[PDB]
């Protein structure tokens, strides 16, 4: 604190190294620096956090949040390492406040928060979206009703990929509600090649829709 | 429905050039690791790589999704579809043979994939050499600072 | 009913329904062979047929490797992760699961050998194609100087990677 | 499924969930995944644990379960449906066989 | 320096950029999404009339 | 069509 009062910073790191190691005084030093503005010395002080023997979770938690707010050009990499050490709630929320969608998805993948991942992909697919990551993440999701809404999203965006995604969705998804959705928005011929593989189930909607398609062929 | 039936008729179906039929007719053979490499050896002579990769993509849906399937899938994605190797290997790295894929990847030797792979399997020393001799495509300031330790 | 698996193999050569067999397995057997009906259905590739009967059989609590290994084998082909059933079932045999899980999943075969103490087979597979860190974890766990002696004599070409790993695992 | 060894680990948590007054779409989902694509492809106490639990919801889910479930019991659960508001389901059951 | 000013302002302006940029990005994604349908429905109608004329010659 | 013929030269072209 004196080192701040004297505006000394070569030692503020050095003497400050022996605090952040401890859990309680960590946030105290953070609160002592946030009003002082010397974030360049704050970060480089915590850049030595790796170079330690007793560093704990909260350090890298608040550090990755600082990258979420002070240097988002550096958050992906630093996140890539200590995602195993770091705590989930303190960081995911602060990154949500920063609206960094390419990394909240990556953490929800790392912490297998697929329900929290797909929703964030869908409301912010400008960067968080990927054809294959979605295609494999979908099968591990709990809330199955999101299948239909993701189908809505792809019909809005990627109609060709609807059949491809349907190949993997067919087990964990209804065959009747699907054709009802297609007849609702009238996209039944778009899935004509797939429906030939479900007559074995012989659902009534499936039994008569493909027959109506044969009548038009 | 014995293995012998499907595997015997697969060759006649491929000679007849019905890859739609042979695709579904071979799914019951790929599931057997002792019957997979023989099929890939038969097919490379045919050269129908574009046609069998679809069968392999279908093999992931098969209940018996074992390791050798993924090794062959990555082997062919390494050079016939090299752009796809890294992306497809983001997942089955914890599901696929390490050394056979390593030596198999030596042909394309897309050094980024090998480096990331070695980094995943903790064999960091090989990744250091790989980043040392081919860094133009495979090098990163960040991870090379801590993997070295 | 000793000829049940043989005539059942013949039956599945006739390619009849499965529920017939599911019902006929529940008949009161007598003298019967258990560790070879599995070999029979292996050719027929319908081991899921045998789930309910063997489930009840283990519910009785029979300590037969002939059944306790087949349960593991079908659990493997389930596309699930039967690592804890593999570790907490002190009745089956490590050898058959290891040779069976050799190519399909050495990550489980190594655990089978670990609890089964099949050190030689562990080196016969895990050294060939595996993460040698699990090996070093086992040897340092299962502290045995003779094992190090068998391994550390410059015959094995794969010694450099496992030492380059155990330097960190220790 | 990570356990998927014995029905004791299943049954303790299952009867806990039933006794934990969990509302609709909370238990039947676990029953669905543990039935669909899993080792537990039996019907031992899986009928009411799913189908009656589907009747707790009163949805179209009963129809997909009807045209999807095998190795099950038609007459008793048809009578259960008749006891409840849904009679088309028992009609479809008798239509199946 | 009272970086509260830049702290709030740079981040808020970055949001002001990103939200609208992403919105127009998904909008071009949307118009090409319908471009796919515009490219496919023409062939649907073509095959419709094709099967029609091919059924006409049957008699 | 003896795909090895195209494959040898394609791989060599790629690596060179």
């Amino acid at each position: 604190f004196a080192c701040v009062d004297g505006k000394e910073f070569r030692l503020a790191q050095m003497c400050g190294l022996h605090i952040v190691v401890h859990a309680d005084e960590l946030e105290e030093l953070i609160n002592y620096y946030q009003d002082r503005g010397y974030f360049e010395e704050l970060i480089t002080m915590l850049e030595a956090a790796l170079g330690l023997e007793r560093a704990h979770m909260g350090m890298f938690t608040e550090l990755a949040i600082l990258y979420s707010k002070f240097k988002p050009q550096k958050m992906r990499e630093h996140l890539e390492l200590f995602w195993s050490r770091v705590n989930i709630p303190k960081v995911l929320r602060a990154a949500e406040q920063a609206h960094l969608w390419a990394e909240l998805v990556f953490l929800y993948d790392k912490y297998e928060e697929y329900d929290n991942a797909i929703i964030t992909m869908m409301n912010h697919p400008t960067d968080a979206w990927k054809e294959g990551q979605f295609k494999d993440i979908i099968t591990k999701v709990a809330n199955v009703e999101l299948y239909y809404r993701a189908i809505q999203f792809y019909l809005e965006f990627k109609p060709l990929l609807l059949n491809d995604l349907l190949m993997v969705l067919s087990p964990r998804l209804d065959h009747t509600r699907a054709v009802n959705y297609f007849s609702k928005v009238k996209q039944l011929p778009l899935v004509k090649p797939y429906l030939r593989s479900v007559q074995n189930h012989n659902n009534k909607s499936v039994n008569e829709s493909l027959n109506n398609l044969f009548i038009t062929e | 429905n014995s293995t012998r039936t499907w595997k015997e008729v697969c060759f006649a179906c491929v000679d007849g050039k019905e890859f739609r039929l042979a695709q579904m007719c071979g799914l019951h053979i790929v599931v057997h690791a002792d019957e997979l490499e023989e099929l890939i050896n038969y097919y490379q002579d045919r050269g129908y790589f574009e046609e069998l990769i679809t069968m392999l993509e279908a093999a992931l849906g098969l209940e018996r999704a074992h390791m050798g399937m993924f090794t062959e899938l990555a082997i062919l994605y390494s050079k016939f579809k090299p752009q796809k190797m890294r992306e497809h290997l983001e997942l089955f790295w914890s599901r696929v043979n390490i050394p056979k894929v390593l030596r198999a990847a030596e042909q394309a030797h897309l050094w980024a994939e090998l480096v990331f792979l070695y980094d995943k399997y903790e064999e960091y020393d090989n990744a250091i050499i790989t980043m040392m001799n081919h860094p133009t495509d495979a090098w990163k300031e960040g991870q090379f600072k801590d993997i070295i330790t | 009913p000793s000829r049940l698996p043989v005539v059942i193999g013949g039956l599945l050569d006739v390619d009849c329904s499965e529920d017939v067999i599911k019902n006929l397995i529940l008949v009161v057997r007598g003298q019967f062979s258990t560790d070879e009906l599995v070999a029979e259905v292996e050719k027929r590739n319908r081991l899921k047929l045998l789930l309910p009967w063997l489930e009840a059989r283990i519910h009785e609590g029979c300590e037969e490797p002939a059944t306790h290994n087949a349960l593991a084998k079908i659990y493997i082909d389930s596309n699930n992760n039967p690592e804890r059933f593999l570790r907490e079932n002190p009745y089956y045999d490590s050898r058959v699961v290891g040779k069976y899980c050799e190519k399909r999943d050495p990550h489980l075969a190594c655990v089978a050998y670990e609890r089964g103490q099949c050190d030689l087979e562990l080196i016969n597979v895990c050294n060939e194609n595996s993460l040698f860190k699990s090996l070093s974890r086992y040897l340092v766990r299962r502290k045995d100087p003779e094992l190090w002696g068998s391994v550390l004599l410059e015959s094995n070409p794969y010694r450099r990677p496992l030492i380059d790993q155990v330097v960190q695992t220790a | 499924l990570s356990e998927t060894q014995d029905p004791e680990e299943v049954s303790v948590t299952v009867k806990a969930f039933m006794t934990a007054d969990l509302p609709n779409e909370l238990i039947e989902l676990l029953e669905k995944i543990v039935l669909d694509n899993s080792v537990f492809s039996e019907h031992r106490n899986l009928q009411n644990l799913l189908i009656l639990t589907a009747i707790k919801a009163d949805r179209t889910r009963v129809m997909e379960y009807i045209n999807r479930l095998d190795n099950y019991d038609a007459p008793d659960i048809a009578n259960i449906a008749i006891s409840n508001e849904l009679f088309e389901e028992a009609f479809a059951i008798f239509r199946k066989f | 320096p009272e970086s509260i000013r830049k702290w709030r302002e740079e981040q808020r302006k970055r949001l002001q950029e990103l939200d609208a940029a992403s919105k127009v990005t998904e909008q071009e994604w949307r118009e090409k999404a319908k471009k796919d349908l515009e490219e496919w429905n023409q062939r649907q109608s073509e095959q419709v009339e094709k099967n029609k004329i091919n059924n006409r010659i049957a008699d």
